[PDB]
């Protein structure tokens, strides 16, 4: 080799090595997809977290990175882009509780959870449910019985009962029973506390990927 | 004691 | 509906056209053809780095150096006679699926889910590589780009349309239209005065840069067609589709020619290349590894089985010499 | 919507009054492209490793 | 003996059990820090079943070498026992804090204590030393299980994890420490000499079948 | 890009001194560098070499020991220390600029010179001294090494560099058969092997000086005599 060809290995060497460091760099980061229906209250969970294609938002609880990615914007067949995120840690799914009644809405989500949850690229990604508009839903059912949306409903119209026959028919239409888990949280606008929520729904998945890493 | 060695 | 019942009829005007200039087959005169025999590759590179999967790939014009991109937000130009990183361009957005490296050699361009076509230079008087240009104006995710030259490229997006645009303003001078599904795939004629374009109706259809019309549409499909590429005399394409199946169309009888599938064979085809002289047939598929086609009689003639996950990328150089593959273990492979 | 449908009769019947060679008469030229260039493929006749640039440049 | 070709029998899988293991993540993967730790252990367990290979014969060498790989390999057992226990611990820290190259650093580590125990037996010849040496082993008996067991409590306060810490736990002690715990014993009726070097030879084979194989699928 | 050098001056025999070089305009980290001297009155001298990433030094064997390179990147500065100087060190320094990849020009910029005044390796043969010329007339300058610079990648490893009456040189063909970006297009260069020509065609008034060809194909770099072109 020549002085001029030892001196192009040395670059070559040199810029390799700093694709090791931003590797491990990202390789500590947890990476969350944000997913949901039609203004279903994805517009306010990020005002919760501290903070054109796809927006992306970057913030820190507890000396740990988060990196959230929001898709609502772009009607283009799903099936061609949503491999490109496989690997993510986890997902978070967005449904207002007062869609009930509107026009229907929430069927329109409980089809599009079926069809995310049950994919084969998410096989192993655990989902976080969230439950928005769980305050303006109050002053709807006592006016408008949950039959009007559910019609096999046998039950009460009482906010104690009609909120939890809601995630049971979210949590039912999983396939996979074991691989995934499904954490869900009834959020109100003015909840203060969504972030710990998340916090310690990645902390398990955490614990679960180490567990894995080790082959234990 | 056993040539261990 | 006062004129939508003569388009049909139309249509079935052409049909009776593109059939009876079929006196005969691409088998029935290329029957007695010698047989291409046992194709053997064998690897000679393999180019370790881009830690993450890989989406794209392109040779450049002096077949010796090679751009890929992957989802980890990093463009790497490699020297494959001696496996060196020359260039290492980190990107501002790292969901990407494109990459072209111009003819002049001085431009590279990239795109994604940013709906974003983004133009670096080369050549600087700073040592650095640096973002010339972004363009602005699809509507959806950007699948395809390709120079024309160094002041002309040619982008199609998931909304539907082609574009050809102008750097050094930044705005479209003609925008191409007419599918009705998202485009997947473009390939430049080697005269660059027409390219194809196909998109997820199971259709490819044929536009003329200058006059920016369609001249011909080309159906015979079943689902979403993911690779396009145009023989080397430039009067035939070859397109790879979801169904487990290549297709070989003619520009001037305007019609199929022949079909390339196995009955062991089920996933579909991801990339389609030709081979110098246009007599072999390189298809990269979801199986991991990558079949070569006799053209002219629609025989397997080898496998390129070295790939750990799907290969979705694949080239070959400007004089025939190599062919290289990228997947989705994160590593690029040359082979013979 | 009656506007959309009448371009995609114009398209229709632009793309219909073209010339159309006999498809023999075009299986006739890749054949002939193919046995003229034949000699300058390197992936169908194995190239020696003289002047392979891969292997042993 | 009547069968010390039981060893020989049984060091015949174990020379290429980890000749595999040795190549295999010796040439992919190997990112996981975990596997940092199996590729010493598997590297430190040829030597041991090879030199105990060679007792078919049956002078200078022969005896230091098949110690200090005796005493190599069951440190990085008991390393890879605590390794896991830190992972659920403390796993915001495992992940984003825990500086790179650590895995690196106590493996060349572990190397040198070895080596320079097994000098100073041979510095007592050419006095007690054993005690420290029974002494040190029984440090690890209680290092591995004693971290292996909390692993149990900060889980069980899933089913098919339970299992694999019984399972490597009793390998690495009712067939591990009692050809350690055995030989200085008694240079202060003995058919335990040939029982437990057989035992001996069975820990130290059946390491990546466990550690690498059992989690290969 | 910029790069401007300070510290020489009046200096006694056996004392030392520091020069600086501070750059501006370019990035700084991906760049080699390289010290080169001339003489009062006489030729091209390289001095040292420093890597990119500071990995890699070289010094000529005039001068190994008593001087020691160095770079400082987050300040953008190259340094130069030199102790025990003797009569024959009095010249004026140069801060050259080089970047090695595939495609490369090395050697394109130079620094503008800070004077200083106290009290096996390739030989290159230049062509006769001096050259007399008229303008639109065509010339031809002939360099010729003792070995071969055709290295068995294909590359020959040839430079040519014009200095101008009062500035610093600058570089024209590298590789020997390439034409570095700034210069006209009547500058060519031929030759294989052992002899090299540069030929210029319709010169005009401002090729005027002295032409140097360098050799980049072993560690300590060489360079010819030098011949002058008077109008």
């Amino acid at each position: 080799l020549s002085a001029e060809d030892k001196a192009a290995v040395e670059r070559s060497k040199m810029i390799d090595r700093n694709l090791r460091e931003d590797g491990e760099k990202a390789a500590r980061e947890v990476k969350l997809l944000l997913l949901g229906a039609g203004e279903s209250g994805k517009s306010t969970i990020v005002k919760q977290m501290k903070i054109t294609g796809i927006v992306e938002t970057h913030f820190t609880f507890k000396d740990l990175h988060f990196k959230m990615f929001d898709v609502g914007g772009q009607r283009s067949e799903r099936k061609k882009w949503i491999h490109c995120f496989e690997g993510v840690t986890a997902i978070i799914f967005c449904v207002a509780l007062s869609d009930y009644d509107l026009v229907n809405r929430m069927h329109e989500s409980m089809k599009l959870f079926d069809s995310i949850c049950n994919n084969k690229w998410f096989t192993d990604t655990s989902i976080i449910l969230f439950l928005n508009k769980k305050d303006l839903f109050e002053e709807k059912i006592k006016k408008s019985p949950l039959t009007i949306c559910y019609p096999e409903y046998a039950g009460s119209n009482t906010y104690e009962e009609a909120a939890a026959y809601i995630q049971c028919q979210f949590e039912d239409l999983n396939k996979r029973k074991d691989t995934k888990e499904i954490y869900t949280h009834f959020t109100c606008a003015t909840d203060t506390k969504n972030v710990q929520f998340v916090f310690d729904a990645v902390t398990d998945v955490i614990i679960k990927n180490n567990l894995k890493d080790c082959g234990l | 004691r056993f040539v261990r060695i | 509906d006062q004129l939508r019942q003569e388009a049909e009829q139309l249509k079935n005007q052409i049909r009776d056209a593109r059939k009876a200039c079929a006196d005969a087959t691409l088998s029935q005169i290329t029957n007695n053809i010698d047989p291409v025999g046992r194709i053997q590759m064998r690897t000679r590179r393999t180019l370790r780095g881009h830690l993450a999967k890989i989406y794209a790939m392109h040779w450049g014009t002096d077949s010796r150096l090679l751009v890929s991109a992957s989802q980890d937000g990093k463009l790497i130009i490699w020297d494959s006679y001696t496996t060196n990183k020359v260039h290492a361009i980190p990107l501002r957005s790292s969901w990407v699926m494109t990459c072209a490296y111009a003819p002049s050699g001085n431009y590279v361009a990239c795109g994604g889910l940013d709906n974003i076509c983004s133009i670096y230079n080369l050549k600087t008087r700073e040592g650095n590589v640096r973002v010339s240009r972004e363009l602005a104006g699809h509507t959806g995710y950007l699948s395809c780009c390709r120079f024309l030259d160094d002041n002309q490229i040619v982008t199609s997006s998931g909304d539907t349309t082609c574009a050809l645009w102008d750097i050094e303003t930044g705005q479209q001078t003609t925008t191409f239209t007419g599918h009705t599904g998202d485009v997947m795939s473009l390939s430049l004629a080697p005269d660059t005065r027409l390219f194809v374009s196909g998109a997820c109706d199971a259709s490819a259809k044929l536009w003329d840069v200058r006059e920016g019309m369609c001249r011909q549409t080309f159906t015979g499909h079943e689902s979403d067609i993911n690779a396009i590429c145009f023989f080397p005399n430039g009067n035939a394409f070859a397109t790879g589709s979801d169904d487990a199946t290549c297709r070989l169309f003619d520009l001037r009888a305007d019609q199929e020619l022949m079909t390339y599938s196995h009955d062991n064979i089920i996933c579909g085809i991801t990339s389609v290349s030709f081979s110098k002289s246009g007599r072999l047939l390189l298809a990269g598929y979801d199986d991991f590894n990558c079949n070569v086609w006799d053209a002219l009689k629609a025989d397997r003639a080898g496998v390129l089985a070295g790939h750990d996950n799907r290969v979705s990328c694949l080239g070959v150089t400007d004089d025939g010499m190599a062919v290289a593959t990228g997947s989705w273990d994160s590593f690029l492979k040359i082979w013979n | 919507s009656i506007a959309q449908a009448r371009k995609l009769v114009e398209q229709l019947k632009m793309e219909a009054n073209i010339d159309r060679i006999k498809v023999s008469k075009a299986a006739a030229d890749l054949m002939a492209y193919c046995e003229a260039h034949a000699k300058e493929d390197p992936l169908l006749t194995p190239v020696p490793a003289s002047e392979n640039p891969f292997r042993e440049k | 003996l009547s069968l010390t070709v039981l060893t020989c029998i049984v060091s015949l899988v174990g020379l290429t059990g980890n000749a595999v293991v040795l190549w295999l993540l010796g040439c992919r993967m190997r990112r996981n820090a975990f596997s940092i730790y199996i590729l010493n252990l598997a590297a430190a367990d040829f030597l041991f079943l090879s030199g105990r290979l060679i007792y078919s014969l049956l002078s200078k060498i022969l005896y230091p070498v098949m110690m200090f790989s005796y005493f190599a390999g069951l440190s990085f057992l008991s390393a890879v026992s605590t390794e896991r226990c830190l992972s659920v611990l403390w796993p915001i820290w495992y992940r984003c804090h825990r500086p790179t190259h650590l895995s690196a650093v106590v493996c060349v580590l572990l190397w040198a204590l070895s080596l320079l125990r097994s000098i100073l037996e041979w510095m007592l010849c050419g006095q007690t030393s054993d005690f420290i040496t029974v002494a040190w082993l029984i440090f690890l008996c209680v290092v591995l299980c004693g971290s292996s067991l909390v692993l149990l409590i900060r889980i069980l306060c899933l089913t098919r994890l339970y299992v694999t810490i019984l399972l490597t736990v009793l390998v690495f002690l009712l067939c591990g420490l009692p050809f350690g715990i055995q030989f200085f014993l008694f240079l202060w009726f003995c058919h335990v000499h040939l029982v437990s070097i057989f035992l001996s030879a069975l820990n130290s084979s059946a390491n990546p079948i466990i550690y690498f194989f059992v989690g290969s699928f | 890009v910029q790069l401007v050098e300070s510290g020489g001056g009046l200096v006694q025999p056996g004392g030392s001194r520091k020069l600086s070089c501070s750059a501006s305009g370019f990035a700084f980290s991906s760049f080699g560098m390289h010290w080169v001297r001339q003489a009062p009155e006489k030729g091209l001298e390289w001095v040292a070499y420093i890597s990119s990433g500071s990995g890699t030094i070289y010094y000529a064997d005039t001068v190994k020991g008593r001087f020691t390179i160095s770079r400082d990147d987050p300040k953008n500065t190259l340094f130069l220390q030199m102790t025990s100087l003797r009569s024959e060190d009095t010249a004026m320094y140069y801060c050259v600029r080089s970047i090695y990849y595939y495609g490369s020009s090395p050697f394109d910029f130079w620094g503008q010179g800070t004077t200083l005044t106290v009290s096996a390796d390739i030989v290159m043969t230049q062509a006769t001294s001096s050259v007399p010329v008229t303008p639109g007339e065509s010339v031809s300058i002939s360099c010729r090494s003792s070995k071969s610079l055709l290295h068995s990648n294909g590359n020959t490893y040839l430079y040519w560099f014009l200095q101008r009456p009062g500035q610093s040189p600058q570089l024209l063909i590298y590789r020997m058969s390439n034409l570095a970006s700034g210069v006209p297009d009547r500058f060519s260069g031929s030759g294989s092997g052992t002899a090299f020509t540069l030929t210029i065609s319709r010169l005009e008034a401002e090729d005027v000086g002295v032409y140097y060809c360098m050799q980049h194909l072993e560690y300590p770099l060489t360079f010819g005599a030098g011949t002058k072109l008077e109008l």
